[PDB]
């Protein structure tokens, strides 16, 4: 079928078979502005699974197939290198969750 | 041609088979290319990184 | 009136598969081409006896001067008013031309669909916020009717002398 | 190629409208990716579209970004050799020429059978009639 | 329509198979019990073939 497959059900027919394909069509898309990586504390941050999305002022991490924004932490990004080789990187603060417990 | 009709309907079958595959060659091109309902266009600015 | 160049001892020409093409008449030594009289099938375009009874007629690759006369690339279309629009339609004719019934039968050039210029920018994304469940069918034939035919009862049918 | 009772119908889709689909697919994948195989149209910058596609084959996306300049150059040169490999070869389209050479060749040998006796006095129909009489002509004709 | 075309082709081939039994094919008559009923054997053997 057309879309992302979920399941199918068979039905008989006089000299053939009939399938009922259950799928996805994602709908009601809203466009944002993105960035490939984020430079915080002099190192580049990439999303583990998802993308960096900006509403205009703030930056979040969402799934690529459904809008569910989350705060950018170190639990959903992985660091790789310094923020100089990536082109298109932006500036933002990565909320480390260990510091507030210690502080 | 008066003698030809004595062979029943051999002419009809031959014209039906050839017309039976003249249609498919139009169906084959449809299934391959015609998979988008909407004609997308590249933007005037081509900056793909 | 031909353009060929016969050597002055040759009478007639045969280009491919021994079909005569140019025959020089034996009185003015001029080469005259020969092309067969135009033929081709005749297709009747109907909108269904339920909706109406008007019909167009198409002549397969016959030039209209040799027969509401519209000269398509696929032949001569008689009875269909060629309009300057484009619709996705029902009756296919050929060379990108289709005809349909909308109080008359008229012809088009097929339109492949809507025009989209995706708002592509090098720092913007479009993420869905909702979804839909879509259930669709798919018909597939799996087998056809069994048949066994007796040769002798067919050819002869109870006649030992045959 | 109308010679003797033979017709060549035209294809329903002209080569101009076929070339409109393939430009509709090319303009689709390079501005969205796979999102048209599954519904509506969603933009994506081609730099991150390829970052999704390194994840698919098991390479972390930081490889692409740190090497985007090299990847673009390797891709641009790879297309450069595609045109050379076909515009100067012997026949890279040997699959398509075989289709053309079989329909034409199998049609010529259909025409060339029009000049065979099959056991009649002559291969031309109008000469059996002009030099014979009806009652036994039908034996030759059949 | 995909499953219908299968039935519409098989029942159509059979009908043209049966309709081919009622053609002279160049004999006196299309019925086999008439040639046998009005010719001697050494000349009916020609029409049967
Ligand atoms: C994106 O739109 C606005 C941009 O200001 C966001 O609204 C603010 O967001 C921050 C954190 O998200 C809050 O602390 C503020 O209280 C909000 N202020 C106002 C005036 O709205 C909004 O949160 C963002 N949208 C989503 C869905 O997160
Ligand atoms: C992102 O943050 C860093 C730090 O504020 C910025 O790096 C500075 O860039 C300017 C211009 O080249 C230099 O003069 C500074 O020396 C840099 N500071 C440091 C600590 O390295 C960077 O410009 C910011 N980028 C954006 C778009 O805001
Ligand atoms: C065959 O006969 C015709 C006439 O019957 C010839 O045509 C004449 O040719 C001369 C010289 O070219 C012209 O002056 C005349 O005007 C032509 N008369 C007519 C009626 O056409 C022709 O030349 C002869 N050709 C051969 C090979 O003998
Ligand atoms: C996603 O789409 C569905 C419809 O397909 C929305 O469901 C409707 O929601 C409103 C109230 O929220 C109800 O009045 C309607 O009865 C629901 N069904 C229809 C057909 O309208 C749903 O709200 C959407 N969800 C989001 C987050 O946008
Ligand atoms: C995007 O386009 C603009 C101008 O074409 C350019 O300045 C910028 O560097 C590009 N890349 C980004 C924002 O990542
Ligand atoms: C044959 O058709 C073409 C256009 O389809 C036209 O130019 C030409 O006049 C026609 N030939 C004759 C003898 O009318
Ligand atoms: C279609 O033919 C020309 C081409 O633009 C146009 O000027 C004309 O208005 C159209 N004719 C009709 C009947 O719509
Ligand atoms: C972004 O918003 C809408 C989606 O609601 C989309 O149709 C539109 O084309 C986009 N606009 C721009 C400037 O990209």
């Amino acid at each position: 079928g057309k879309g992302y497959h979920l399941m199918s059900f068979p039905q008989s027919a006089p000299h053939g078979v009939v399938f009922l394909h259950v799928t996805y069509v994602p709908a009601q898309e809203k466009n944002f502005t993105t960035a490939p990586a984020i430079c915080h504390d002099g190192k580049a941050h990439f999303p583990r699974e998802g993308v960096f999305v900006s509403n205009g002022t703030h930056w979040f991490v969402t799934q690529r197939n459904f809008y569910e924004p989350q705060i950018i932490t170190t639990d959903n990004t992985f660091v790789s290198g310094n923020c100089d080789v990536v082109i298109g990187i932006v500036n933002n603060t990565v909320y480390d969750p260990l510091q507030p417990e210690l502080d | 041609s008066n003698l030809l009709l004595q062979y029943g309907s051999f002419c009809t079958q031959l014209n039906r088979a050839l017309t039976g595959i003249a249609v498919e060659q139009d169906k084959n091109t449809q299934e391959v290319f015609a998979q988008v309902k909407q004609i997308y266009k590249t933007p005037p600015i081509k900056d793909f990184g | 009136e031909s353009n060929k160049k016969f050597l002055p001892f040759q009478q007639f020409g045969r280009d491919i598969a021994d079909t005569t093409d140019a025959v020089r008449d034996p009185q003015t030594l001029e080469i005259l081409d020969i092309t067969p009289c135009s033929f081709g099938g005749v297709s009747v375009i109907t909108p269904g006896t339920n909706t109406s009874n008007q019909v167009a007629v198409l002549y397969q690759d016959v030039n209209c001067t040799e027969v509401n006369v519209f000269q398509t690339r696929a032949g001569c279309l008689i009875g269909a008013e060629h309009v300057n629009n484009s619709y996705e339609c029902d009756i296919p004719i050929g060379a990108g031309i289709c005809a349909s019934y909308q109080q008359s039968i008229i012809a088009y050039t097929m339109s492949l669909g809507a025009e989209n210029s995706v708002a592509y920018s090098n720092n913007s994304i479009a993420i869905p916020t909702n979804f839909t469940i879509s259930v669709t069918t798919e018909i597939l034939p799996v087998s056809m009717t069994k048949t066994s035919v007796d040769c002798t009862m067919y050819i002869c049918g109870d006649s030992t002398e045959c | 190629q109308k010679f003797n009772g033979l017709t060549v119908l035209p294809p329903l889709l002209t080569d101009e409208m076929i070339a409109q689909y393939t430009s509709a697919l090319l303009a689709g994948t390079i501005t969205s990716g796979w999102t048209f195989g599954a519904g509506a149209a969603l933009q994506i910058p081609f730099a991150m579209q390829m970052a999704y596609r390194f994840n698919g084959i098991g390479v972390t996306q930081n490889v692409l970004y740190e090497n985007q300049k090299l990847i673009a150059n390797q891709f641009n040169s790879a297309i450069g050799k595609i045109q050379d490999s076909l515009s100067s070869t012997a026949s890279a389209l040997g699959k398509l020429q075989d289709v053309v050479n079989q329909n034409a060749q199998a049609l010529n040998t259909l025409v060339k059978q029009l000049s065979s006796n099959f056991g009649a006095i002559s291969s031309v129909l109008n000469d059996i009639l002009s030099r014979l009489d009806p009652p036994e002509a039908e034996v030759q004709i059949d």
